[PDB]
């Protein structure tokens, strides 16, 4: 059920960088293992990963620098709602 | 003699209100805002591809600015999401909106108004984080966009928990700007003056300019729900929607100007201030 979402314009993709959401009520201690699981099975494959930040307060989850490659295995994380590639907002 | 828009909503308030601001760098002591922003550390901003602070205070001037602001009263807080070109990234907007709701359950004051003068493409993620920040009480305003387009299609326009806000011209129509203007639809919340704003000007720190953009038509939105919660604490986001909209000029918008499936769509409204 874990679905991915990037943005429709694509100038303003940013790849490279996920936000991968976690489902309602995953605690911050359950998103910090999905981030560490995630750099484990990503570097198993031979993958450098970065957890840029950990999410909790609104959303659970963390944002994570690495190959697209590896969002099918990201999507088979436990917890995960949905993840969405990193885009651009611009000032109005 | 009044800047027109001043002059449009009007048929010191906010002070009970802090309204959040999520732009580019603020020049703060700007005598028009000066000491009544407080810079906050928080900066998350993409490396670029006067001029780096010039979006973020005109807003915050249109807001609580000393000669030209809309809730004269009301104090705010700055949080740097946007960089020197005006650009920012959803996780960036993402990691400050949830920094706004850490600093209030660390330190609670009174109603909180987020201002999100920045728009990007249909967020799923930036959509849910404003609609838990919404459901934890607090009020978002946000641009409806200068695309000329549906609003549903941007973010956080899109999001229904965030009051969206397109912009409308002295005439009270909606502003042109470039070759696009305004967004519309059925995302949009109502309009406000955003054309020929007159604000603080960072060139110097007595520097006024005017500015057009559906941010300028969020700032007063942000301002006058700043004055209404002010006056009236209680009110939920829904109950302040209600207000909104009472006391918004009714009819006023050409709707012509709108494409033909958007004018049943789109609120033919134009906020003001209670009398």
């Amino acid at each position: 059920t874990a679905t991915f979402h990037r943005c429709a314009k694509d100038p303003w993709r940013l790849p490279g960088t996920y936000v991968v959401v976690l489902k309602e009520e995953t605690h911050l201690s359950q998103s910090e293992r999905t981030a560490r699981r995630l750099q484990a099975q990503a570097a198993r494959r031979g993958y450098l990963t970065k957890i840029l930040h950990v999410f909790h307060g609104l959303l659970p989850g963390f944002l994570v620098k690495m190959s697209g490659d590896l969002l099918e295995l990201a999507l088979k994380l436990p917890h995960v709602d949905y993840i969405e590639e990193d885009s651009s907002v611009f000032a109005q | 003699s009044i800047p027109w828009n001043l002059e449009r909503i009007t048929p010191d308030g906010g002070s009970l209100v802090e309204v959040y601001l999520l732009d580019t760098s603020i020049q703060s002591d700007h005598r028009e805002i000066e000491g009544r922003v407080m810079v906050t550390d928080f900066e998350n901003v993409p490396e670029e591809d006067s001029k780096c602070d010039s979006h973020g205070t005109h807003l915050a001037g249109v807001v609580s600015g000393r000669d030209a602001g809309v809730a004269k009263g009301a104090s705010m807080r700055s949080l740097r999401v946007l960089n020197c070109q005006g650009k920012g990234t959803v996780s960036g907007t993402l990691i400050g909106l949830e920094f706004i709701r850490k600093s209030q359950l660390v330190q609670p004051v009174g109603p909180l108004v987020v201002l999100l003068p920045l728009a990007g493409g249909y967020s799923r993620v930036l959509n849910a984080a404003c609609q838990r920040l919404a459901r934890a009480g607090v009020v978002l305003v946000t641009a409806a966009g200068n695309f000329r387009d549906d609003a549903c299609l941007y973010s956080p326009a899109s999001a229904p928990e965030v009051i969206t806000v397109g912009a409308t011209n002295a005439q009270d129509q909606p502003v042109t700007l470039g070759t696009l203007g305004t967004n519309f639809g059925r995302c949009v919340d109502l309009f406000a003056p955003g054309e020929d704003i007159i604000g603080a000007s960072s060139d110097c720190s007595t520097c006024f300019v005017s500015q057009s953009g559906t941010s300028q038509a969020a700032a007063h939105v942000a301002g006058i729900a700043a004055m209404m919660l002010s006056a009236e604490p209680e009110l939920t986001l829904a109950e302040l929607r209600q207000r909104l909209i009472h006391f918004s000029a009714k009819d006023v918008i050409n709707e012509a100007w709108f494409p033909e499936d958007q004018r049943v769509l789109t609120p033919n409204l134009v906020a003001a201030l209670p009398p």
